[PDB]
RNA sequence: GCGUACACGGUGGAUGCCCUGGCAGUCAGAGGCGAUGAAGGACGUGCUAAUCUGCGAUAAGCGUCGGUAAGGUGAUAUGAACCGUUAUAACCGGCGAUUUCCGAAUGGGGAAACCCAGUGUGUUUCGACACACUAUCAUUAACUGAAUCCAUAGGUUAAUGAGGCGAACCGGGGGAACUGAAACAUCUAAGUACCCCGAGGAAAAGAAAUCAACCGAGAUUCCCCCAGUAGCGGCGAGCGAACGGGGAGCAGCCCAGAGCCUGAAUCAGUGUGUGUGUUAGUGGAAGCGUCUGGAAAGGCGCGCGAUACAGGGUGACAGCCCCGUACACAAAAAUGCACAUGCUGUGAGCUCGAUGAGUAGGGCGGGACACGUGGUAUCCUGUCUGAAUAUGGGGGGACCAUCCUCCAAGGCUAAAUACUCCUGACUGACCGAUAGUGAACCAGUACCGUGAGGGAAAGGCGAAAAGAACCCCGGCGAGGGGAGUGAAAAAGAACCUGAAACCGUGUACGUACUUAUAUUCUGUAGCAAGGUUAACCGAAUAGGGGAGCCGAAGGGAAACCGAAGUUGCAGGGUAUUUCCUGUCCAACGUUAAUCGGGGCAGGGUGAGUCGAAACAGGUUAAUAUUCCUGUACUUGGUAUCAAAUCGUAC
């Protein structure tokens, strides 16, 4: 989890990242703004995750 | 306007007067200042 | 507009309120927040990209928050659809 | 002996206490026919604070519901932030 | 009368049979009770003249005890137990000359036992106990210094 | 570093549970210990429409210090200290009186 | 109608108890932060309506390495919802990235959190978006370069120390009044308050052309004694010394111009390895029964460890319940100090000569020096004069004679030393919410004032929320009564004990001279012609430290004859968003108001044709020519598309 994506290339994280905050947010927000969406975690496991892969990218 | 131009925070911190009074207030430790 | 995340930034959430409740079903129309910039034709590219939903006229207008404490104002943009329709 | 005691009354200590002296002693009959053609505000509020005691009374008391007899009403000063008042009554068949 | 090999001891009589000044010693109480940092400087041989007399005054009582030596082979405080059973004490000082590693090491948990060389004597110590044991070259030191 | 952890048998020392023995579920945050079967409380729930309200008076268990309380052995019988020893890997609890091995 | 005493209650806040708070000190660090963006603020920051705290669009957290790790997702303060449980839950720490805006702010404007620029690079779509750069002295050299050919003044280029905040202190320059003289001039007041300046953690000074004079030791820096003595002072109040005689510490050097042998201790910065601290941590002893007691840690009985009875929590005071203490250990990486170790530069002593020339001094005029130019001493002027060099110079105590450290016109010198904005540890015969801090509480908060500035009241449930289920009256509120948890509800949240003052019903009867410097007297005690030793050393009220302050085999005229004082103490006197929707009558309405001119939560403002271009109708509880209905109209690009931000209620 921590260091499983560290090996994989620049290209392929950008485009996991750019499409977790283009779906994945979008979806959970407007489940969130719609009184859906019970369980909260998703929206701190894709923030999270979305933090880890922009924190790398820079120092590669 | 006459009030902000006259005890605005820029207006005092313009002369050394707005300064002293400014390291006072925060001495003191006032929420605002000035305003 | 070759970047594309500065795009999706500015909408936040949707606003759900009885008037935009009438307006789902009077007119197809939608309210979705927006960012501090006001960007109609930005607001509109990015609509298109996520719902796939054709847009002709957007309505933007500014709401200032109410009292000292103090909330960010906010932008309120209403946004028709000719036909489709997406929650 | 069933007590009942209304606390926070928004009304003056004088005319509550003026009111209640008009029922202290009396059949609880006979008061609350009285008071049903009262005026006064605070004949409400004394109207309120016994028929809740008898209420009360005969829930937890219910045997010898006729003889109902009024042994001790009074009113307090209350909380002065206007002043109210606590209105206590305390009701028997003896 | 070392209670323990029948050997008597020699001491100056001004030492341990000098006459009891209880104004002198009631002052040199005082001032090292208020020297303990709250808001008194005492003579040397005014010092020394009240410890004398507070030796004596113990000495007159029976309540000093000389032994020829005092040592414990381990520092293991049921050493110092067990030896203080043996002559029925409780809560009583040691007074002696330089200071046992062990027997400090051991002591230093006893509430009621106390340890001190001849050098580091005070009379707080001497009062706060009802005996003393000590021994004759601590005897000897005490007499040197206290003069 | 904690002496009690889920899965345990212990004894309620104190306070109204002597000579009474529980098993361990949960201990809280601040040390608080809760043990089946040590003190019986009547809590009144709120009543609440929704949240499928069970009814009545809930029979729930209260929180004692884990002061109040101790290990308990099978193999003596009766409440003892508890230590840590380092093994060949990793550290283990263990008892007192030829200190069994948990 | 009242009174004489008690009980039952109320606004009630003194006493009693609690401290998650203050106040006074000691020991060490640091003794400052900051454009690679300081201190302080605005705004976001979670499943969330508000606060502390962390964080800054990666926003109660992200990457790597170590400890514990089965609980955790920080709390107020619950609830829904998840991960892991033997090493990728979570917590702590080292090393990094991110580090919104205002704030020296430093891109421009500007009103703090607001609006808008220029340069290079990055460009699946050169419309749009991302990173860096910006305003100041001269120095290195360059592009260069008027007056004035060269040259200079000046502009630019790549870097260097700075242009702010912060408690005290070093030294210097300015700088008033209040005061004794019952007012006042010289003094004191007072070099006091206050402003500025150089860098600092300490600073200045710091090693003799200094002192007595015919005898001596010479660095500066602080301290008791000398000495509160001389002297000054309407000799009154008061101020106030040194060569001299003891402690902390005591290191004097560099250039002065030539050489000799020289990379010889050593200086300053950077690797290597060890130890001891910091930045997370591990192990670390022992008991029960019995009786009250809600609960024992309380009484009683017998035992155990103790290198650990310091301390805290645990249903009442606990060594043997837990956390802890001493003690024994621990660092992947960073970090202060010690050393041996490698390198870029000064980097041992010896000989030859010397003591830093417009220099000291003097004449035209003034600085604070009481001395304003008076007989007038001290740096020097805008100005003139002005000999040397241990063979010479300065100083004297009567001058001649004779004596003394030393060599002035080049510099430095960490050692003992004042203070605490802040960090870590401890103590207090200090205080208990009108005390203690202005503030124990969402306090430098509410509140007052244009600003400056001034500045409060308000702390407490319960051992454990186990927070009164359930039922009834009642208006679905508010409130109360049964039952029950609870020891106790004479603990019910307006929540510790609860007196009076004031108001109700019943009961028996009539109708405020302060620490402190001295003087004197009283008691008490050591020693004894002796004791008393200050500052300091110090295993610390022990032992040393008699450079002092008094008395005395002396008295006496200095011819002569031959004993008892001090210091410890205690006692005393004297000298000084207002629009609408849902809720409510509680803050207000000169009665009530379930009414409103009143609080809370929500909603509402829609633009190419409102500021060359739009007319009529409809719209919700409030907005329109803006949203829909009929299309029309000005401009531009390619029948088709577009014309930004900003306010449209009152």
């Amino acid at each position: 989890m921590k260091a499983k994506e560290l090996r994989e290339k620049s290209v392929e994280e950008l485009n996991t990242e750019l499409l977790n905050l283009l779906r994945e947010q979008f979806n959970l927000r407007m489940q969130a703004a719609s009184g859906q969406l019970q369980q909260s975690h998703l929206l701190k496991q894709v923030r999270r995750d979305v933090a880890r892969v922009k924190t790398l990218l820079n120092e590669k | 306007l006459k009030r902000n131009r006259s005890h605005g925070f820029r207006a005092r911190m313009a002369t050394k007067n707005g300064r002293q009074v400014l390291a006072r207030r925060r001495a003191k430790g006032r929420a605002r200042l000035t305003v | 507009m070759i970047r594309e995340e500065r795009l999706l930034k500015v909408l936040r959430a949707p606003h759900v309120s009885e008037k935009a409740s009438t307006a789902m079903e009077k007119s197809n129309t939608i309210v979705l927040k927006v960012a501090k910039d006001a960007t109609k034709a930005e607001i509109k590219a990015a609509v298109q990209k996520l719902f796939e939903v054709e847009v002709e006229v957007v309505n933007t207008l500014v709401v200032k928050g109410k009292v000292i404490g103090r909330r960010s104002d906010w932008k309120k943009a209403y946004v028709t659809l000719k036909e489709g329709q997406n929650l | 002996e069933t007590i009942a005691k209304h606390r926070h009354a928004r009304s003056s200590a004088q005319k509550v206490r003026l009111v209640a002296d008009l029922i202290r002693g009396k059949k609880v009959s006979q008061a609350l026919d009285i008071l049903t053609y009262t005026n006064k505000k605070a004949a409400v509020l004394v109207k309120k604070v016994l028929e809740s005691a008898i209420a009360n009374a005969e829930h937890n008391d219910g045997a010898d519901i006729d003889d109902l007899k009024v042994t001790k009403i009074f009113v307090d000063e209350g909380p002065s932030m206007k002043r109210t008042s606590h209105i206590t009554v305390v009701v028997s068949d003896r | 009368v070392l209670k323990d090999a029948q050997s008597a001891l020699t001491v100056s009589e001004t030492t341990f049979g000098r006459d009891f000044n209880e104004a002198l010693v009631h002052q040199v109480v005082v001032a090292y009770a208020a020297g303990a940092r709250q808001g008194q400087k005492v003579n040397k041989k005014m010092y020394r003249g009240a410890l004398k007399s507070i030796l004596s005054e113990l000495v007159r009582q029976d309540r000093l005890i000389v032994v020829e030596k005092f040592s414990v082979e381990a520092p293991k405080t049921k050493l110092l137990a067990q030896k203080l059973k043996d002559m029925a004490l409780e809560d009583v000082l040691i007074i002696t000359g330089e200071l046992d590693e062990n027997l400090f090491l051991a002591a230093r948990n006893l509430h009621k036992v106390d340890v001190r060389d001849a050098t580091g004597i005070d009379p707080v110590s001497l009062i706060a106990f009802d005996k003393v044991v000590m021994t004759a070259d601590a005897v000897k030191q005490v007499e040197e210094m206290l003069a | 570093a904690a002496k009690i952890r889920r899965d345990d048998e212990v004894i309620v020392l104190t306070g109204k549970d002597k000579g009474k023995r529980g098993k361990v579920k949960n201990v809280l945050s601040s040390g608080k210990v809760i043990v089946e079967g040590i003190n019986l409380v009547k809590k009144h729930q709120k009543p609440v429409p929704a949240l499928n309200q069970p009814g009545g008076i809930v029979e729930k268990e209260a929180a004692i210090q884990v002061s109040n309380v101790a290990i308990f052995n099978a193999a003596t019988g009766k409440a003892d200290r508890v230590g840590f020893r380092f093994e060949d890997g990793k550290k283990v609890r263990f008892f007192k009186s030829n200190s069994e091995t948990i």
